[PDB]
């Protein structure tokens, strides 16, 4: 009979991309290491100056530069756990976040205008992060939703921020990724989360709907906002993404080693004070760093420069046994033209390959300055094309398949057989990419993709309905949003 | 010997070598040398001399800042010397220029720096995050031809607004032109909030400072 | 001091992408020798199969079907070369293809209809031998167009002469790269090989060793090679004059719906062309090539820009890399219909999988409607995308110089890298694309607010205009129009 | 056109040399955890005894003996750091010592005796702190000599004064570079600690920052530390003083004749001394070092110039790797009582393998006879030795330029490349050493027939004579020069 | 540009061993109408004689001394037919090789162009010459000396077959022989009754110097 | 010899071009060892690929 036996075997699931052997890896680790002593980290929080100081960092208070022995990262890696889970108000929108190559994709964050299509630009409001949350949510390639663009009204008028809270959480039900708090604010949103729960601290914390984000300031150092957002974030039980932005030739080296090196001693120092504020602490390790075009005096997001990056520090946090949090799917591009559709795949498909957890930039467009909902569907649909390519070549006696190449045999064709049928939702199968032969096509209307994503844009808003919060709770809800208000004109 | 001093001054810049900008600068001050004639006829002779090949696309930004950290290297060996004892002013407008409070973006605000010093202005780096009424106090105590600020974020361009007014009620609006620039900054909120000039960019910002006061 | 003494160092240059484990190489492998002794290979052409059975292959006379015994296929890759230079008519534009990861790209072929500027937007008219004439020049300008393949059919020929044969005289005309013949043909090889000597002054010896023209086939699928298929591989061989054995099955079609067993299938097909050109004659330069994509079952079309085209291509470029054969593969493809976001996105996609898989050269440079047309626009898109695609593939240089701690230090705290003697020699080492635009709204704006696309067409219009072709000697040109003439008279004495 | 696109490819910067697998490492670190449980370690120092026992440590206060538990080897080995740099007087002398492969060569510590020609008859004189002086100066200038590390004994201030004081001042004014002691006293590393606060105007924070004083320890074979290894380590630690625990066992004699054995008690002894800095104050700047060897069985010495020192030093250079910290090793040593054939064997012997394997300090330059003496001489030698061995180390570069086809070609058949533009770029990389003669019979018989002793030798003189040595400032000196006299008159008062 | 930009920019190509450079000065040269000549003269032999300088001061080495010879002799190829179509200094001819059944040549290639860069006007007969060859090579250029290169013992031997044909030829009394190799010592030289003994190029160079 | 196996002789030049399949040929057939004997079979010496 046939083989139902064989002996050990080595495969390889999916595809498997590589850019460092442990000798570079260690290089690198090394290298933030002396950087950690010289220059060091100039922390401007005092509070966060003393967390460093009682733990071994020898903090010069007139220079507020705060010198990390290695021994301090190697105890905060120890702690930092390898894995959690961000939370939606839906379960099916959970979203877990590991050390290693399980990929995930959300939206860009934030732009100060909205792409509306001629094809015009107009200066964000908080409206516009509704929709996109609407639009987001239906979205089956977008894990969660993290601040798209900013509500440039409610600025000055009231807690920008704690409006960014609450009308994301509310027209979406999958997990909220804050792109830009306020540290000074983040009992507010805790307050907002607890509200949610009921006041349930414990729920609140052990299935946390709402994540934050922060910036190393590029180069070497922490400002006290960030500083805020981890210790608070630590606090709290609110996962915190310790994301720097270097840019080569400007904040960094012009060379990417060197790049991943400032890159990288920001970060950890980070996820050093969050370990010490409170061990096992939820972070992230991540990264939008990029290179600076030092032809065009520009940040060029969408460059084959951030891919690899995005791609290197997702290695550098499998490296390092934590979550990885980085740029994808960008362009620099003002219009969806051809340069968007490559530039998002670019740098979306390298660190993708490479394992990253979280892959943002969907939506984006303009150096990330708009946020287009069209690009934003059409990057949802690129995913599907990235993660099919993903599966790589699966290698087994079923897919080598002989005995079809057998019954099928010389000059035939393999549509009339029952594996071909059975397997019809297999291959890939794009909702917005257009496959059909010019006739058909254009007896549509020989639309080209950002039409034919318009379309869609318009549709998903006007028919898909969002799970919404109840009502007694969501007053004690608002009710927060407004207290912070209060205190924002009282001041 | 001043024409060896001026033909070191421009070498150094044009080579990028800050120790040379320091050398020369002193054999400069070796000699009793008027510093301000080291600054023009020297220095920013080869300011000038890159600006060329940065507008013919031969050298490119990192050359500008290059050289203009060399003319700071020179300009600091003899600052003592220079103004602060002498008390004299160099030519050719002068910019007072730094990143509104609450901001602490700069590598634009530096871009912009250096192409007006590379431009012939005399700039002065008020840094970052500088406090609005730092501007003021820097305006009346300078007295400059124009006040720049740079704003990248939608909350910390609202405080260009707040540089019009303390300017206004100090008695100094009038004595200078205020610019804005920045990622979200445009023209229209230049004309909304009363900027005499809108800086699309480097190239730009020093087309409008000329063209507005050259 | 500061130390210049390491230990052995382990590194790993550029980026690598894996697909497979050699236990799954073997697995394709044994799948394929099976497949080739049942239901083995239709060979059609009676003189290969003549040339099979006296190597010691079963040959059935009445099925014609031939069945290939493994030690053949193995005698195969021990005679095929791992490597070979493709000359161009000027020396600076020769190309290495040999088993590896040095990778290159050649534009596709063939459409049939080409996009043009009428009264406004692209529009798409049928081709003629003049737009071969057209984008040879314009890939003669692409840098990263290492050689040129013939783009589209010379339909104003058809029936009128031998159009292969002016398909092949206009390329060399109009191009100092090397050119590959995408559709040649069995009976006239022997004008292709008369153009080529006629160029090198009549001496054969030197048209073998400095071949300007190479041809590809490809096996029927499933299964069989075709008459012209065995013909261009046996002269091709014998004329010397590189072979590129380029399958092209289709998942769920003419092969499984498993992206494996369509490997199988094309490995089989590609391996019998292969073993074919070695028993004609040992040694005979060939390319393990492939195009073989996935048929959608859901659109009834053959979708040449989705991610089974780029993992096809990929895998097909480390089968060829096991076997030690150079790769020719299907990349930077696309199924869109205009130069839009999808043309973007798909030409990326699969051309990004084969690269860093290390394809030897792929092809699909300037298509458009799934192989249908050709776009000068989009083609010299896809160059700059290879400038980016090439800059990727640098992947992250690690060493002490480019860790730069130095550099870091004396930078300090809070300031910047632009004024650095460092960052200043490197100006030219960062991405620099001619095309993608990286300006901010402003100064974009100002330029016409263009999309990729016009700025594009611009360029083409520029370079059609004042780009220089190193033309052929007008003597030589004439004993090489002689040919074609000849060719032309014999078609119509049919 | 040219290839300028790769994908993944693996290479091999350098030379990589090895010794174990993981599971062999594993195997001696087992046996280690057991050996530090039995029979333990005996630590004499009632101070460090203490502070073993306050962290878990089971301790006999009968016995003295001390069993760490492997989680205080784990916990001290996640305290000390991966690396620290060792300052020179002149920034430019710094030397980072770092877990991994980056060699540095450092003299050997202590000879008692130094080599001097006296009438054609080779002479040996016992030491005095002028030849400390002297051979610091040639230090200075040995290119190859990262750092400096006491030569020899002070012999004539024993019994006079504070002998290890004089021994930190008079290199510390002779060189520019670290100096690394290599006999320290427990009770007086205070001096040196305000020696270096001198020379940092009393800035002690400075001086704990730029480390220009090193010392080393040796735990008393078989598994034991001295009073004096303790505190040197406890003071080390609290002074922000680099400490090398340097293992000192000889197969057959104070651990077993197998080499594993003799790691395995090599590396409980050397484990235990870096848990006590540890413990005493984590992070505390440490080497796992080694000058371990095997006892001559049948000659009852201590060879030194064997290839067991040479493949222990390169174990230890591993196993300092395994564990995560910076490796200091012997090398460059030699048993030969003149500078003869086997000086050059032996010290290239035992230089090369400890080299290869990424040990990040060498010492033993300028030894002979089996420790007992220095040789100027010799030390010009190895530090010509060192230039070739860092040229070895360079292994052989691959990459499309160096494997150069191009140039291959253009020099052609029967030809040669001494005038590509090529070979004269590269002029200056192939090993140029300074005194191993090169010459052809004639010219080096007509340059007086010198065997490189005395070539090394008029080398040295010429050094001696004319190398110029960053001084101290005269006002720093003097205080720096007080400590030593206070230190002196405390001697006295004793 | 004019002669005297010419005759510069001839200088540079040889000190910058640049070919290219040295055939395009040929040609601003020939095109100047130029005397070719005065651009060998006081153009790439003044560029020539400075490597030789830094050469001797060990500033540089054997790659840049062929290395410059070749770029003189690439733009001197150029302006060749010329000074053909128009006739026409070297401190004296010397022809040069190793001697048959030795195709060692890497250090006669040395010799040669150690002396090109001196002054001599060298003619390289090659490697594996036959002795004739040797002879009838005399008798054609005429040139201070014949040397050759054995590096064998086998094969030095043959530089005696060098004598007793050149003596057998009643020309020995007119060119001075000398021979160099490994194996060649000043003894050997002695005894065979040549000329000069060639040690290394250097001395090579200063000893066929000697014979002013 | 070269010329009857597939090579390509320039009879002018004498230059062989020696084909891949050749040098893969050749290597087939080349043994990985063999013995050096002695006139002393004690002093035998085995020559092999390792």
């Amino acid at each position: 009979a046939k083989n139902n036996a064989v002996a050990g075997f080595n495969a390889l699931n999916g595809v498997e991309l590589n850019l460092f052997t442990t000798d570079e890896l260690k290089a690198i680790h090394y290298a933030t290491m002396e950087v950690l002593m010289d220059p060091g980290i100039q922390v401007s929080d005092p509070e966060a100056r003393q967390i460093f100081k009682e733990n071994g960092c020898e903090v010069n208070e007139k220079t507020n530069v705060v010198k990390i022995p290695e021994y301090l990262v190697r105890k905060a890696l120890q702690l930092a756990p390898s894995r959690f889970v961000l939370w939606g108000r839906d379960k099916k929108f959970n979203t877990v976040q590991e050390c290693g190559g399980k990929v995930h994709w959300t939206c860009f964050g934030t732009g100060v205008k909205v792409c509306k299509y001629k094809y015009v630009t107009v200066d964000s409001v908080e409206k516009d992060i509704a929709d996109i949350a609407k639009l987001c949510d239906w979205a089956e390639n977008i894990d969660y939703f993290s601040l798209p663009v900013s509500a440039r009204d409610i600025a000055g008028q009231g807690a920008q921020d704690v409006h960014e809270t609450l009308t994301p959480l509310a027209n979406t039900a999958k997990h909220f990724h804050h792109i830009d708090p306020v540290g000074e604010n983040v009992e507010y949103y805790r307050d907002i989360v607890k509200a949610y729960y009921g006041g349930d601290e414990e729920e609140a914390r052990k299935k946390p709907i709402f994540s934050m984000l922060l910036c190393p300031t590029s180069p070497l150092e922490l400002s006290v906002n960030a500083c805020q957002v981890i210790i608070k974030g630590a606090r709290f039980g609110i996962p915190v993404n310790v994301l720097s932005m270097a840019m080569s030739g400007g904040s960094s080296p012009v060379y990417l080693a060197g790049t991943l090196v400032t890159h990288n001693a920001e970060v950890l120092s980070g996820i050093v004070l969050a370990q010490l504020t409170v061990p096992g602490a939820k972070v992230w390790y991540g990264s939008s760093t990029t290179t600076f075009d030092l032809k065009k005096g520009t940040a060029p997001v969408g460059s084959p420069e951030l891919g690899l990056i995005s791609a290197a520090v997702a290695k550098l946090a499998q490296f390092y046994g934590l979550p990885s949090y980085v740029a994808g799917s960008x362009s620099d591009a003002k219009v969806p033209d051809d340069q968007a559709g490559h530039e998002k795949t670019m740098t979306t498909l390298l660190p993708a390959l490479a394992g990253a957890n979280t892959i943002y930039g969907a939506g984006m467009l303009e150096l990330g300055m708009t946020f287009s909902m069209e690009q934003l569907v059409i990057d949802n649909d690129i995913f599907s094309m990235v993660k099919k390519a993903m599966q790589g070549i699966p290698v087994s006696e079923e897919t080598l398949a002989v005995e079809s190449i057998q019954k099928v045999g010389i000059g035939n064709n393999f549509l009339a057989l029952k594996q071909t049928r059975q397997l019809v939702d297999y291959p890939s199968n794009p909702m917005l990419l257009d496959r059909h032969m010019f006739g058909d096509w254009a007896a549509a209307g020989s639309k080209d993709l950002a039409t034919v994503a318009h379309e869609k844009v318009e549709d998903v808003l006007k028919n898909h309905q969002v799970t919404p919060i109840d009502a007694d709770i969501f007053k004690d809800m608002q009710a927060i949003v407004d207290k912070a208000d209060k205190a924002f004109r009282g001041m | 010997n001043k024409e060896e001093i001026i033909a070191k001054a421009k070498e150094a810049i044009t080579d990028f070598d800050d120790e040379l900008a320091e050398e020369v600068a002193n054999e400069a001050l070796a000699a009793g040398i008027d510093p301000v004639e080291l600054i023009e006829k020297g220095f920013t002779a080869g300011m000038e001399e890159v600006g060329e090949k940065f507008g013919q696309g031969e050298l490119f930004l990192p050359h500008v800042l290059a050289a203009a950290e060399a003319m700071n290297s020179g300009i600091k060996v003899i600052t003592p010397e220079m103004e602060k004892r002498k008390s004299q002013t160099k030519s050719l407008g002068t910019v007072a220029i730094g990143t509104i409070e609450g901001d602490i973006h700069s590598i634009g605000k530096d871009i912009v720096a250096s192409m007006l010093n590379i431009a012939g202005f005399k700039v002065v780096d008020l840094g970052r995050d500088v406090p609005i009424n730092t501007f003021v106090e820097k305006v009346k105590e300078l007295k400059p031809q124009v006040v720049a600020s740079s704003a990248l974020m939608t909350t910390t361009m609202v405080n260009q607004i707040q540089i019009e007014e303390q300017l206004k009620e100090a008695g100094v609006r009038d004595q200078v032109k205020t610019m804005v620039g920045g990622a979200p900054v445009t023209q229209d909120w230049a004309d909304k909030i009363g900027a005499d000039i809108y800086g699309e960019s480097a190239n730009d910002a020093v087309a409008k400072v000329k063209a507005a006061l050259n």
